């Protein structure tokens, strides 16, 4: 642990295990910042450990609230699909899912393995869709679900206030996400950074992104 | 042929028949011994033209009047013509069955 | 005796977009009928040999247009009941106008995930959603889910019928006539509109016909022998058609969707 | 439609041609198992046809086997109650009736649907029936919903719900226990096309009949029995009293009695045409579950039904789950800890 | 009114002949057209094998 901060560190930061490198950076709880009010850190964190950690770190820095965007690779690494959902749902107060790297998956299917974690399914969880309404979960917290993986990554910075903390986990510094065969570009850096930009004109527009559904002026 | 079907009562709901449905006498009183399903029917009076557009053959009632209707109607549900009749194999150009 | 048996059957059915392609490979794709000059049939035309024939096969060989846009079957829509507005369970009214006016449904779909709360039929244009939604999810990323929180068009309704929970539409109806009976024109007339629905609802589970099969991706071009008005129609939905396409708008859309109407049933 | 224009050589020919009882099984065999378009409405003539043949054709087993199996895939389950109610005097009986697991095991469906309506006293009754003739709960009858219950406790009405356990339940486990490490779970991901995602779908012609509790079933018995009486006031129950209304019984007159009297003396309809199929088919015991009034439900009488269901349940080679004991000694008997 | 009259009296050969097929499948292109497809099939009663007649 450690290692390619210290690297960057000697060649030439939040947690407190970010003390221990300062003692002895791309997708290593990347602060994004643009002058918000919210902290938006990207990280590598892809495991159930590494999930774990790392929102234990983020507790520690006192946030209002954690919104957590976290996804799962498809084909591979079964076993921690309902893992990581459970630790997030009991970690975060309001949860993202998303889609990490389908492969030949159907995303849809990957969310249903996660979502099978805490006792759900994407059947009732459409059905709330219809209904405009997701419940909270046993512990309060709230889940929400995107299998486009730019919408919930700028949805949930979109769901930021005032002294709170975004944690977009799972690609850190990769720059793909691999849809079926074609390595697609993508850099989950460029989608925090261009969402906060243009988040104030959304919020002027009157609409209510504080949770899903947003909240349209023309809309009741 | 003008006094050969019953008209299922509104009332009259159930898997068997639904309320509306048009259905030969016979068979509705053979369903009335064995069943006890609301199977309500009145005896309804057919003009011979209503009686045509009714039938068992949809290429019959296509050939006849109101053929778009008749034909979409089919399409719809996969209806299936069997041919029993004559003028259906006289579109067809079969020998007819008499 | 023993009857001499003899089992024929024929049946009509709704068609694929499927078997349209598989009856003519065949894609016709210019407005032209024959040469000035050489008074030859036009390449790749409604004449075209490599489509049809050379100049009887052209008496039996079909071929087809590729719409850029889905077109509602004027059989389904128009003539009164409509099955797409009684399978959908919504007025004509507010059907017709999301194909001829300028209209839009919002949340077409259910099977995925959405994150507005917009509903129903809009009949003027959402604000926001023209200038602030396509600036902060970027266009690219933007048309990805565009046409899953709100669409316009006979193709919204494909994708209504496409995503019918059919055997939920028989409970509902059900539910909702017997609620009826326990409780005077309006009464009965939603009583039998119940009943037809879930007939329509049956017929669909236990047949081969898909009900997005009433709006037309492709368009069966009949064979030339048996066109030597019906030309001209064509002509004038390949023109549009052909239109449409350069372009890629809602406006010509229309203009696709009511030539269609045209060619299949004029006069409704 | 083959096996039915054999049929209408056999009923409309010479006396040596006519239809035996094995011959309406085929007939109906026929159109029970057709692979598509509605057959309930030929299923249901035919056995018209069958019942005013009473003098020279009797039923066998096998009839009523049929006749559960077309009634329960149509989901007519009053129907299929009453010819099961006749399958039980043959002996072998449900057995026939499994048919050995084959065409989708219309044992299962028959119990899967008793279960799904409320009627649980008529699914003690089959239950009975199985185990005088040696004959297990089969798999598909046992199916497992969602939230891991059995037709042991899903009438008792907090519906699609699990219940509380004394624990938190390990979701991991159950993702593991069902396929989720190599690609084999079932997701529960609605899908564009004409297959139910439900797989206790599976075996009807236009899926299982919609969950109704028990209470449900008894409030709405209730009121139907009330509806006759209402009904009966405006104009004590007779239905299916032949007898009764053979005495109410006895241009055209306009007078009702008067025209039944033209009725008999123009020959147009008689008393002797006036039978059903309970008196032609010897149904003596079909008086005693009609025209009583039915029983209010208690939550006392829901637990000893579910003590009694649960107990034939394992008898007859079922395990009710974990989730199943606390919705409703036994438990422990299981191997289960609360 | 010549059809009928033919039918009366059961000639079906005659009928047949004096009928002929082009009008049956110049008919199935037509409802082509409309998305409609008129398939013609032939139960053996032999064996129970279903011929899709070309038309």
């Amino acid at each position: 642990n450690g290692k390619t901060t210290t690297t960057y560190l000697i060649k030439s930061l939040l947690g407190r295990h970010n003390i221990y490198n300062i003692l002895a950076v791309p997708g290593r709880c990347e602060l994004i910042d643009e002058e918000q009010a919210f902290g938006v850190i990207v990280d590598h964190a892809n495991t159930p450990d590494g999930l774990s950690r790392l929102l234990d770190s983020v507790r520690e820095l006192k946030p209002r609230r954690i919104i957590t965007v976290i996804g799962c690779a498809g084909e591979n690494e079964r076993g921690k699909r309902p893992v990581m959902t459970k630790i997030a749902t009991e970690k975060s107060d309001v949860t993202m899912l998303t889609s990490d790297n389908p492969g030949n998956e159907d995303p849809l299917d990957i969310l249903d393995d996660m979502l099978s974690g805490i006792g759900w399914t994407m059947q009732e969880y459409l059905k709330h869709g219809e209904h405009d309404y997701y419940p909270p979960l046993s512990n309060g917290h709230r889940l929400f679900l995107h299998d486009v993986r730019r919408v919930a990554v700028r949805c949930a910075v979109a769901m930021g206030e005032e002294g709170d903390m975004v944690v977009v986990a799972g690609k850190g510094h990769e720059s793909y996400q691999l849809e079926g065969d074609k390595k697609e570009f993508y850099d989950d850096r460029e989608e925090c950074r261009e969402a906060l930009q243009y988040v104030d004109e959304l919020h002027q527009a009157g609409i209510d992104t504080s949770e899903f559904p947003w909240r349209l002026p023309e809309s009741h | 042929q003008i006094t050969s079907k019953v008209l299922v009562s509104e009332e009259g709901m159930s898997n068997v028949f639904l309320p509306g449905e048009l259905i030969g006498l016979l068979r509705a009183e053979r369903t009335g011994r064995a069943l006890e399903e609301a199977i309500c029917y009145r005896a309804v009076l057919l003009g011979i033209t209503r009686a045509s557009l009714n039938t068992q053959s949809f290429i019959s009632e296509a050939s006849f009047q109101e053929t778009a209707r008749v034909l979409a109607k089919a399409a719809l549900r996969g209806r299936i013509d069997w041919l029993k009749g004559l003028k259906e194999n006289v579109v067809l150009g079969g020998v007819i069955p008499a | 005796m023993i009857d001499r048996y003899k089992h024929q059957q024929l049946r009509i059915g709704l068609v694929s977009p499927q078997q349209i392609s598989a009856w003519a490979t065949g894609e016709v794709t210019k407005p032209y009928t024959f040469h000035y000059k050489t008074n030859k049939p036009e390449k790749d035309g409604l004449f075209c040999e490599r489509i049809f024939g050379p100049i009887r096969i052209r008496r039996y060989q079909m071929g087809y247009i590729k719409l850029t846009c889905p077109v509602t079957h004027v059989w389904y829509l128009k003539r009164l009941p409509s099955y797409i507005a009684n399978l959908l369970d919504k007025p004509l009214k507010e059907l017709e106008g999301l194909v001829y006016c300028d209209f839009s449904f919002a949340r077409p779909i259910t099977k995925k995930p959405t994150f507005l709360r917009l509903r129903g039929s809009f009949e003027y244009e959402i604000q926001s959603w023209k200038y602030s939604i396509p600036l902060f999810f970027t266009t690219q990323g933007f048309e990805i889910f565009r046409n899953r929180e709100i669409s316009t068009g006979a193709g919204a309704i494909r994708e209504q019928l496409a995503d019918l929970d059919l055997r939920i539409i028989i409970e509902n109806s059900l539910v909702e006539w017997k609620q009826l009976g326990e409780e005077d024109r309006k009464i009965v007339r939603r009583k039998d509109f119940l009943v037809r629905r879930m007939e329509l609802a049956k017929h669909f589970i236990r047949t081969n016909i898909e009900p997005e099969w009433m709006v037309l991706c492709l368009l069966p071009v009949l064979p030339p022998e048996l066109r030597p008005d019906i030309n001209e129609l064509y002509r004038r939905v390949i023109y549009r058609n052909n239109t449409l396409t350069d372009l890629l708008v809602m406006c010509q859309e229309k203009l696709v969707q009511e030539a269609v109407d045209t060619l299949l049933d004029n006069g409704i | 439609e083959v096996a039915y224009a054999t049929f209408e050589n056999m009923e409309y020919g010479e006396d040596f041609m006519k239809p035996d009882t094995e011959t309406y099984n085929w007939v109906i065999q026929a159109y029970t198992r057709a692979d598509s378009y509605d057959r309930v409405q030929d299923v249901a003539e035919l056995l018209g046809m069958m019942v005013e043949d009473y003098k020279r054709v009797q039923p066998n087993v096998k009839t009523h086997a049929l006749l559960v199996e077309c009634f329960t895939k149509y989901c007519v389950v009053k129907e299929a109650i009453r010819h099961f109610r006749a399958l039980k005097n043959f002996e072998g009986g449900t057995k026939v009736l499994h048919n050995a697991g084959n065409f989708e095991d219309p044992l299962s469906l028959y119990l899967r649907a008793l279960c799904r309506e409320g009627r649980i006293v008529e699914l003690i009754d089959a239950l009975d029936a199985m185990r005088r003739d040696n004959q297990p709960i089969p798999p598909r009858a046992m199916i497992m919903s969602r939230k891991y219950r059995t037709l042991v406790s899903s009438w008792i009405e907090p519906l699609q719900e699990e219940a509380e356990l004394g624990y938190e339940i390990d979701y991991l486990a159950r993702y593991v226990e069902e396929g989720g490490l190599t690609g084999e779970r079932k997701r529960w991901v609605p899908r564009r096309g004409k297959t139910p995602l439900d797989p206790d779908a599976a075996g009807f012609i236009y899926s299982n009949p919609i969950e109704t509790s028990f209470k449900q079933r008894c409030l709405e018995d209730w009121k139907v029995h009330h509806r006759k009486l209402l009904r009966t006031l405006q104009s004590k129950l007779h239905e299916g009293d032949t007898e009764f209304w053979k005495r109410r019984f006895l241009w055209f007159p306009e007078e009702p009695f008067e025209a039944f009297k033209e009725m008999r003396e123009r020959k147009v309809f008689d008393v002797s045409d006036m039978y059903t199929i309970a008196d032609v088919w010897g149904w003596t015991w079909e008086k005693d579950f009609k025209n009583k009034t039915p029983r209010r439900w208690s939550q006392e009488w829901e637990v000893e039904l579910a003590i009694v269901l649960m107990a034939k349940v394992i008898e007859l080679g079922g395990v009710p789950t974990i989730g199943d004991c606390a919705v409703i000694q036994t438990t422990h008997s299981l191997g289960y800890a609360f | 009114m010549e059809v009928w009259a033919l039918e009366g009296f059961g000639v079906a050969h005659i009928l047949q002949e004096m009928l002929t097929p082009e009008s049956f499948r110049l008919l199935v292109r037509e409802l082509r057209s409309l998305a409609l497809e008129l398939n013609h099939f032939l139960v053996s009663e032999k064996n129970f094998q279903i011929n899709r007649k070309e038309v």
